[PDB]
């Protein structure tokens, strides 16, 4: 667990 | 007005996230109901085990465009069908191209 999502 | 049918609802980003991790295949897409923001859609993207998030929201206009990465020009589109259906292909301003649709319960 840490992050799955970085966005754009 | 939403035809779309990798549409999940209302799930947070975390959902999403888990979502495509446990899919396990690149391209793979949905969407969800941006909390923070409401009102607008996040498309997420399957790659090495990440999910990559884009702002989808429809203008006064009446058109529905995609906001990534800088560098690159937000196209406008008349349909939001449409839209998922240009990231189908290479050069388009985003980490992969989709190739693997995340059906909502009906795979």
């Amino acid at each position: 667990r840490k992050s799955l999502t970085i966005y754009a | 007005m939403d035809a779309v049918a990798v549409y999940h609802g209302k799930i947070s980003r975390e959902t999403g996230e888990k979502l495509l991790l446990a899919t396990g295949l690149d391209g793979s897409y949905l969407l969800r109901d941006s909390e923070s923001v409401p009102g607008v859609y996040c498309l997420c993207v399957l790659y090495h085990g990440y999910i990559y998030t884009y702002r989808v929201s429809q203008t006064e206009t009446g058109s529905w465009s995609a906001e990534t990465a800088p560098g690159v020009h937000k196209r406008y589109f008349r349909k939001i069908k449409n839209l998922i259906s240009a990231f189908q292909k290479p050069d388009q301003g985003i980490v992969i191209p989709l190739q693997y649709p995340v059906e909502k319960k009906s795979s």
